């Protein structure tokens, strides 16, 4: 709730960090994930196809 | 902005009020230094600098003087070079955060000057045991 | 690798079927070993067959 | 039962003993708090959480008064509203354990009580080395 | 060896002055203490150990007093079987090494009178208290 009064502060948009905290948390999140799933591997054969 | 329920348990609320009115606050701040797969190690990681943060600050007030006391007198004179200004500015005036831009020059010569009036105290307090 | 003295007769040219990225189809394919990665292959008339 | 060689070394062996008895024991009890892969995590989380609960103590008496001192006074009158008991019944009667199921209401009224107990020391402590 | 700035620093380097002398360096041993994949687990456990470490020497001597003096007098007397060479050998002949080749005999009979010692002045202190 706190508000902080008589301050003021010099915030930055482009040059901040934080912004890679959640892109490099994101990408090792995901790469977790996938770790215990299904490897397609043996999918690797010769499809034959029509229309 | 300041209530002595909340404002440091957010930390920080009080930073706009003047460094003798922020002096009633101290105790919110301190008491809220210490709360609480590869995520483990983040959160690990994190606790541990929290309390060495922590711990190294208590040493150094040990060492100075005074062992807990948050607020305290040191017997190390106010050098003529730091005494830019008034009392009244720094105590009425000033916010401790505008305050740190000036002392935040020349720091480490107070921190050695602090560290030395305690030996020399300790030191003929011994004698004093002493002789009593 | 072309016959001849210990110098180059320390590599054999060697030949084998890879996989290739389709599980069904392999591929004849060839490279150069030092005689110390490879073993006369047994069960064999004393042939040009060989392992790693 | 009782033995200040082991009786808190694993912990609580006074728990039984009366209020006025237990205080002989402390020192036992506060000299244990600290003792001492997934599993490497588990043995990490484990020690880290023992060494915040303790810190976190250090703080509290930090903040009230007194610093390091297991036992002292703290210029808070008790309430009527809790003084609904006389001294002997307290002290040699009841237990810790006993004691611990009536003052576990309102405990945070305490709290608020003892930390401004300590600012309006500190406070009046300044003004005077100000003067001295 | 001896320079204030460095001497403990890397730890140790007053070793070879004798115990008077090296009395007037102990801050700079102090304030090192706490200074700061797989390998994640081993600085975690590196780092939690100093930690236990440092704090386990703070509970004992808070028990005894003195929570953070450095040096302080204690009221136990010392026994004759310990009292093996007259004062100034300790202070200007022998190294805190030396010395502790002798005093690590022992040492718990030491801890056993230091901690008995404060209970029974912190009972005497709150029976003055108790008047105050």
């Amino acid at each position: 709730e706190l508000v902080l009064g008589n301050v003021t502060e010099n915030f930055n948009m482009w040059k901040n960090d934080m912004v890679d905290q959640m892109h490099e948390d994101i990408i090792s999140l995901w790469d977790q994930s996938l770790k215990p799933c299904v490897k397609l591997t043996p999918l690797c054969v010769t499809l034959i196809c029509s229309d | 902005a300041v209530g002595i329920g909340a404002v440091f348990l957010g930390f920080l609320g009080a930073a706009g009020s003047t460094m003798g009115a922020a002096s009633m606050t101290l105790t919110v701040q301190a008491r809220n230094l210490l709360s609480g797969t590869v995520w483990g190690i983040k959160q690990l990681q994190a606790r541990v600098l929290a309390v060495e943060r922590y711990l190294r600050d208590q040493q150094l007030l040990g060492i100075w003087g005074c062992s807990g006391k948050l607020i305290c007198c040191t017997n190390v004179p106010w050098n003529s070079s730091w005494s830019n200004r008034n009392l009244s500015e720094i105590w009425d005036n000033m916010t401790w955060l505008q305050w740190d831009k000036e002392i935040s020059n020349y720091t480490q010569i107070i921190y050695g000057l602090l560290e030395e009036s305690q030996n020399q105290q300790e030191k003929n307090e011994q004698d004093l045991l002493a002789l009593d | 690798a072309t016959v001849k003295t210990g110098t180059v007769e320390e590599m054999k040219n060697c030949s084998f079927n890879t996989t290739t990225e389709i599980r069904d189809k392999e591929k004849k394919e060839y490279a150069l070993f030092y005689k110390p990665d490879i073993v006369p292959l047994s069960e064999t008339n004393n042939t040009s067959e060989y392992r790693l």
